RNA sequence: GCAGUCAAGCGUUCAUAGCGACAUUGCUUUUUGAUUCUUCGAUGUCGGCUCUUCCUAUCAUACCGAAGCAGAAUUCGGUAAGCGUUGGAUUGUUCACCCACUAAUAGGGAACGUGAGCUGGGUUUAGACCGUCGUGAGACAGGUUAGUUUUACCCUACUGAUGAAUGUUACCGCAAUAGUAAUUGAACUUAGUACGAGAGGAACAGUUCAUUCGGAUAAUUGGUUUUUGCGGCUGUCUGAUCA
């Protein structure tokens, strides 16, 4: 069993959660929820979205 | 005219009529057959139904691609009180059936079981059982009288249980009453055990154990009155129909000049008896137990019950029942576990399986988090508290 | 799976149905598919066979080189696109179709398969995975 | 000794197995006469391990090494690693690879002294690489394949290359590599040669329909 | 259209393994004739779609018998409809023909099943074009084009849903009776074994899966989304901000 983290949202994927997409240059991405995936396919910058961990890391949030 | 295009049937015959049910439970139609050897236990068992979560187990099975190597499945757990006994029942073969000679009730029933005989409870002076229960101001010579008859008599002896509602988070407070048949040796035997267990729990760790088939017989989750294409799987016409697509187009030939039996027509969908077999135990947890939620891979401690309990049930603190699969019946039932008709030997069913991650995130969104431990190591220090 | 294949191919679901035109991902020339039927399939009344990874279909060639049009050959499926369940869990797809011309035995027109390949087939296939780059 | 064998009913054994000289790697999906061929002529030598690598069974396809290592993808689990850790021994350099532009079997066409890879893999790769097999790693393409772990079979004695491949770049690999090439076929005339067999310096399997003219050859070149 | 008997011959040799002339006896009522018995104060007329049921004269599958059955494949037959009998190109098509899958793509009935079920492509109203024929009006089972398809609220059937009365009321039950469901294939293994001169080349048990069907469910995954739940955006109106 891994605890894999997401790609968007740095979030922790537990088994059986979420989904996996392969991008065409095989790099994989992984994917919490229908949240982060329905942003990945509007291409936005995960350093601009508020809740990411990407963002929280990004401003030295907490 | 033939058919032009020989296709299988729709729907399935011998599941009709198609109505609801006697009840919200379901009767056991048929129990194991006795052997006159085992100790004295029962056939089945009454729990109520609460919800589905994820399961990651050890596949083990040589032969396939998937061996030694981790799987998910989905699991029903099956909320259970202990279920407590109060009267047996002896049935003497007749050539008409099964014929109930008689009934023992126990001493003290409890309010549930006293609030099953009345559909209006407030009201009522809750004078059930009072002439009843005078029978034991003598030694119950009377009580003495009626099981030595089933003693002479009664060849297969069925036992009356009821589940203990007040333990349960429904709103419910009326237990359902209920007969479970015993396998035991020598009837003698059976009502000898029934005789002392008046008044006693009987607990899921004593009928039903790890790995072991079951069936489960439920009442299907209801759905109204439903059309001839989502009832029966009948295909939907094309889209130039005038009246009505959604339909079935002919009904029958010219003859018989009657709407035949087998052709499908438009009705009740749902809460219908079904019997569904060989579900297999994953987990056979108790309450007074901490930490059923924790297995010998996950090692930190935490209950089944879901962060935020389970959706529409609430939360288990009970034994419960913990099963692979899809169940019939829908969340909140009264849901009847039963033994194993038949010793199957099938290499799906004997295996020994010990599961390895039991998931208990949110069931009312995209849970992201176990414990809420795990949640706040995770999220940090917010605007409240501190 | 079906006449010809190692192995037991576990379901997975179907994205391609008859008619659809996968993306022929090697060098043999042909620049695209399109599928005609799927071996292995089942008899069900106004229902069209539909193929998935690792299947094998019966597919021509609608582009490329013109040695390889009007001509119906056997055709094997690498990516997917429509999601599936693997048993360990995740629910995986890929960025578009594929699939690689090659004989009824199995084994490979082309050379090289380019851009990601389903385990579910490589495991199936050998030859698709002897000419396999990334596998998953 | 040229040993025909077939995995369940392929002609391929190099898409199942990983030969080597210290340690041999097997698929588990397999009756006992095809590990007969194996526990025959082997016995007592090496240590032979039944394993699958990233939940497949096309393991010597997936992986890549030598004499003094083995390299596996990201996508192995613990257990799996586990197992080859404890059942390989101590002189044996096992590490994952942190790439995604092949599986290993396909990139590398290694052996105790020189590396063939892809020429798309990085440079962060072939540290890793000639860190671990502490081999120096060169960059070549048999005669437009891209996938020289498919299309050359090597050995440290010698080695077997694609049908079609002009006599200049052979020329050029037995100056680069210092071993003598020459090419031909396997399992009735399969394209692929780097899948068909494998080859140590004691052993060299090969399915079943590999003809006599070419298993002559074949034993000639790799000098069993 | 299907089936018998007789048996000359064919079949290396041999009437009958499989075929079978010359004849002769039937069954059938999915062809088409023959008749015109009912209906002309009108049973809505082709085909596709759709859905159920029945029939075997069984294509597949279960167990078998014969062979010119060595193995494989095939042929002929028995018990048997239990269960299945497909996706497309062209045509309005029934019919047909190919492409391709499959275990197999068997043939039929039910007012040539089925239009208050649909469609209306065809035929078979009124417009128009052509060829042919006719002096002409017009005629063509000759071709092409555009051409309103009405009603169920009744009784029955069926599908579900209640219900008076049998002292009342409740709870647990039994069972007559009616229905019934599962299906087929592939891979490994047996095993490159048996049988074979060689070429080729199985099966029984076991394992793992899969097609079709069916019954359920909702953890996860996808869809829906008037929680108008949160955010954004436009145009206008609340004097502006906030909402």
């Amino acid at each position: 069993m891994k605890v894999e983290i997401d790609s968007f949202s740095g979030a922790k994927i537990y088994p059986g959660r979420g989904t996996l997409f392969v991008r065409g240059d095989s790099k994989i991405f992984r994917f919490q929820n229908s949240k982060s995936a329905s942003l990945f396919k509007q291409r936005k910058n995960p350093r601009r979205i508020a809740w990411t961990v990407l963002f929280r890391k990004h401003h030295k949030k907490g | 005219s033939h058919r032009k295009y020989e296709a299988p049937r729709h729907g399935h015959l011998g599941f009709l009529p198609r109505k609801r049910a006697a009840s919200i439970r379901a009767r056991v139609k048929a129990f194991p057959k006795d052997d006159r050897s085992k100790p004295v236990a029962l056939t089945s068992f009454l729990g109520y139904k609460a919800g589905m979560t994820t399961i990651v187990r050890d596949l083990d099975r040589p032969g396939s691609k998937f061996h030694k190597r981790e799987v998910v499945e989905a699991v029903t757990v099956v909320d259970t009180p202990p279920v407590v006994v109060v009267g047996v029942v002896g049935y003497v073969e007749t050539p008409r059936g099964l014929r109930s000679l008689t009934t023992v009730w126990a001493e003290h029933l409890s309010d549930e079981v006293k609030r099953r005989f009345y559909k209006n409870w407030y009201k009522s002076k809750k004078k059930a059982f009072t002439k009843y229960s005078a029978k034991y101001a003598q030694d119950g010579a009377g009580i003495e009288r009626e099981l030595a008859r089933i003693k002479k008599y009664a060849s297969v002896v069925r036992v009356l249980v009821h589940t203990q509602i007040r333990k349960t988070p429904l709103a419910q407070k009326k237990a359902h009453l209920a007969e479970i048949q015993l396998n035991g040796g020598s009837i003698s035997e059976k009502v000898d055990w029934a005789r002392e267990h008046f008044e006693k729990t009987v607990a899921v760790d004593s009928v039903f154990e790890q790995n072991e088939m079951i069936d489960a017989i439920a009442v299907t989750k209801g759905h109204g009155f439903e059309g001839v294409t989502h009832r029966w799987g009948t295909k939907k016409l094309p889209r130039k129909t005038h009246r009505g697509l959604r339909k079935v187009a002919c009904i029958g030939a010219w003859h018989p000049a009657h709407v035949m039996w087998s052709v499908a027509r438009a009705g009740q969908r749902g809460y219908h008896s079904r019997t569904s077999i060989n579900h297999k135990i994953y987990r056979v947890g108790k309450g007074d137990d901490e930490a059923n939620g924790a297995t010998s891979f996950d090692r930190t401690k935490k209950t089944i019950t879901p962060m935020g309990g389970f959706v529409h049930y609430g939360e288990i603190k009970n034994d419960f029942i913990m099963v692979k699969g899809c169940i019939p019946g829908n969340r909140k039932r009264i849901v009847t576990l039963r033994k194993s008709l038949y010793t199957n030997t099938s290499r799906k069913a004997l295996e020994e399986v010990s599961l390895k991650w039991i998931d208990t995130a949110s069931k009312f969104g995209k849970g992201r988090f176990q414990t809420p431990a795990e949640k706040h190591a995770f999220m940090g220090t917010l605007k409240k508290d501190l | 799976s079906g006449n010809g294949a190692q192995g037991t191919k576990f379901r997975i679901s179907l994205g391609l149905p008859v008619g659809a035109i996968m993306n022929c991902a090697d060098n043999s020339g042909a620049r695209n598919l399109y599928i005609i039927a799927v071996k292995g399939s089942g008899s069900r009344l106004n229902r069209l066979p539909a193929a998935s990874l690792g299947d094998m279909v019966m597919a021509t060639v609608k582009k490329g080189k013109p040695e390889l049009r009007k001509k119906v050959m056997p055709a094997i499926v690498v990516r997917q696109a429509k999601s599936w369940r693997r048993r360990d869990g995740v629910f995986l797809y890929f960025e578009d179709n594929a699939g690689v011309i090659a004989n009824p035995k199995g084994e490979m027109k082309g050379s090289a398969i380019t851009g990601p390949v389903g385990k579910e087939c490589a495991d199936l296939w050998p030859r698709v995975a002897s000419n396999s780059g990334v596998v998953v | 000794m040229a040993t025909r064998t077939q995995f369940e009913n392929s002609n391929e054994i190099g898409v199942f197995s990983k030969l080597t000289n210290t340690y041999c790697l097997v698929a588990v999906g397999g009756s006992e006469n095809f590990y007969s061929a194996f526990e025959a002529e082997l016995g007592d030598a090496i240590p032979i391990v039944h394993t699958t690598i990233a939940g497949t069974r096309i393991i010597g396809r997936m992986t890549a090494g030598n004499r003094r290592g083995l390299l596996v993808p990201t996508q192995t689990t613990d257990q799996e690693l586990q197992h080859l850790r404890n059942s390989l021994p101590d002189s044996v350099k096992i590490q994952r690879v942190e790439e995604r532009l092949s599986a290993l079997g396909n990139v590398i066409c290694c052996n105790d002294y020189v590396a063939l890879v892809h020429p798309d893999i990085d440079r962060e790769t072939e540290e890793l690489i000639s860190d671990v097999l502490g081999v120096e790693v060169f960059r070549q393409t048999i005669s437009g394949n891209i996938l020289v772990g498919s299309y050359c079979s090597l050995s440290n004695q010698g080695g077997l290359v694609h049908p079609q491949t002009s006599v200049q770049d052979q020329e050029e690999l037995s100056s680069l590599l210092q071993v003598p090439l020459v090419a031909g076929t396997v399992n009735r005339g399969s394209s692929v040669v780097g899948a068909g067999m494998v080859v140590n310096d004691y052993l060299a399997v090969t399915g079943l329909d590999t003809t006599a003219p070419e298993l002559s050859v074949i034993e000639s070149i790799f000098r069993l």
